[PDB]
């Protein structure tokens, strides 16, 4: 019957009071109660607010959640914002009594500068090739914060088939990497002057390209 | 003390049946509703339903309303969740959690998963245990010196999860990574590993990325050379 | 009042 429907992002540095929205497509906000749910990376999820404001026992006193009936929506906030709250949030409520879960939220404690990517664009090896393969290799590292988009470029048509990007992971150092793979038949490598793996962080390209030739 | 400890990680093809378990100790099982949730990787959560192991009273979520089977078998404290035909699709992470709160039909009782189990991995695919090949990512002869080179290996073909890499037998750790695994759609997978080394020392030094696969007991040593 | 109402009837029992 309805969807409920939060920010894909939201990223703020710590010490902020900082919302997440949830936002009821159909049917008063204000009928169901409203939870929501803390979910760390790798981790079982934890409920960090019920019955729309009300928080568990050991939940830190920095969270508090509301409703505002005139944007059908519900809010979790978050007074202080702290590194370990980093986390997926999802809100959640009922239809028939069946429950019904938001999309979820990326919540990003920034805790250091930006950093763009570093790229690194391998051509299918000869023996690969020899193996009647081709897949064309892009490593992103470096980058903080951890989100990136994939692009890739046959000369300057894109290409979204054959596609398999990571999703990024933190490095010793704190930063980020992904990685993201293009697969071809060795016809399709050869039949092109070039091609380029685009990574775009916080708005900015980074590219490699690379050449049959 | 209350505990959720669900059972170990699945790993199974399209077509077989499957029981994971959920026990709950530390606590009264059937005063209690254990709720199901689930996870497809990288996605969001999903509710599939809940049980109140007393009298077994079951809902379902419409979305799973006869794909699955939810039980509960009060005397060992233990809910399940059942399939008898698995798909590929239905590989995701598993979450049981215990609704608690204060059970009263009054203005002071409220509920909550207040306790969940730690997750139980299910894996489907037609996959069977399988080693990884393994080729070079090279660097160019050419590159100019005082500089870097990116060289690497493509671990190829390989299941289940995980491979682990080294390079030179652990005497080379600066700057490399190893990358998580990509899912192929004939469902086994492949990693990189990367390594920056300075230009200037491509033509003598010697690299060689060391690949271990437990599950089918694989391991081999993959030489990356310059190219031409 | 009529939410604690609602799971109240999906969630009671003795």
């Amino acid at each position: 019957n309805f969807m409920l429907t939060q920010p894909h992002s939201v990223s703020e540095s710590p010490g902020k009071t900082v919302t997440i929205s949830c936002t009821r497509s159909s049917g008063s906000i204000a009928s169901n109660y409203v939870q929501w749910y803390q979910q760390r990376p790798g981790s079982s999820p934890t409920t960090v607010i019920y019955e729309d404001n009300q928080r568990p026992s050991g939940v830190p006193d920095r969270f508090s959640g509301s409703i505002d009936s005139s944007s059908n929506s519900a809010s979790l906030t978050i007074s202080g914002l702290k590194t370990e709250d980093e986390a997926d949030y999802y809100c959640q409520s009922y239809d028939s009594s069946s429950w019904v879960f938001g999309g979820g939220t990326k919540l990003t404690v920034l805790g250091q500068p930006k950093a763009a990517p570093s790229v690194t664009l391998f051509p299918p090896s000869s023996e690969e090739l020899q193996a009647n393969k081709a897949t064309l290799v892009c490593l992103i590292s470096d980058f903080y914060p951890g989100a990136v988009t994939v692009a890739w470029k046959a000369d300057s048509s894109p290409v979204k088939a054959g596609v398999e990007t990571t999703t990024p992971s933190k490095q010793s150092n704190n930063k980020y990497a992904a990685s993201s793979y293009l697969s071809l038949t060795p016809e399709q490598w050869k039949s092109h002057r070039s091609y380029s793996c685009q990574v775009t962080h916080e708005g900015s390209t980074v590219e490699k390209t690379v050449a049959p030739t | 003390e209350v505990q959720l400890v669900q059972s170990g990680a699945e790993v199974k093809k399209p077509g077989e049946s499957l029981k994971i378990s959920c026990k709950g100790s530390g606590y009264s099982f059937t005063s209690y509703w254990i709720g199901w949730v689930r996870q497809m990787p990288g996605k969001g959560l999903e509710w599939m339903g809940i049980i109140y192991p007393g009298d077994s009273d079951t809902r379902y979520s419409p979305s799973f309303q006869g794909q699955v089977t939810i039980s509960a078998d009060k005397s060992i404290s233990t809910a399940y969740l059942q399939w008898s035909s698995l798909k590929a699709s239905d590989t995701a992470m598993y979450y049981c959690a215990r609704l608690g709160g204060r059970y009263y039909y009054d203005s002071s009782g409220y509920y909550y998963f207040d306790y969940w189990g730690q997750g139980t991995l299910v894996t489907v695919s037609s996959a069977s245990t399988k080693g990884p090949s393994v080729f070079p990512l090279a660097p160019s002869s050419k590159s100019t010196s005082g500089g870097t080179a990116a060289l690497g290996c493509l671990v190829k073909d390989y299941f289940p999860e995980p491979v682990t890499v080294s390079w030179n037998s652990g005497a080379l750790t600066s700057g490399v990574h190893t990358f998580p695994a990509v899912l192929q759609s004939s469902g086994l997978y492949s990693l990189s590993s990367v390594v920056t080394v300075p230009s200037s020392s491509l033509g003598t030094q010697t690299y060689i990325c060391n690949v271990n696969h437990k599950p089918s007991n694989t391991k081999v040593d993959k030489r990356v050379e310059p190219k031409s | 009042r009529d939410k604690k109402q609602k799971v109240h009837a999906l969630f009671y029992k003795a």
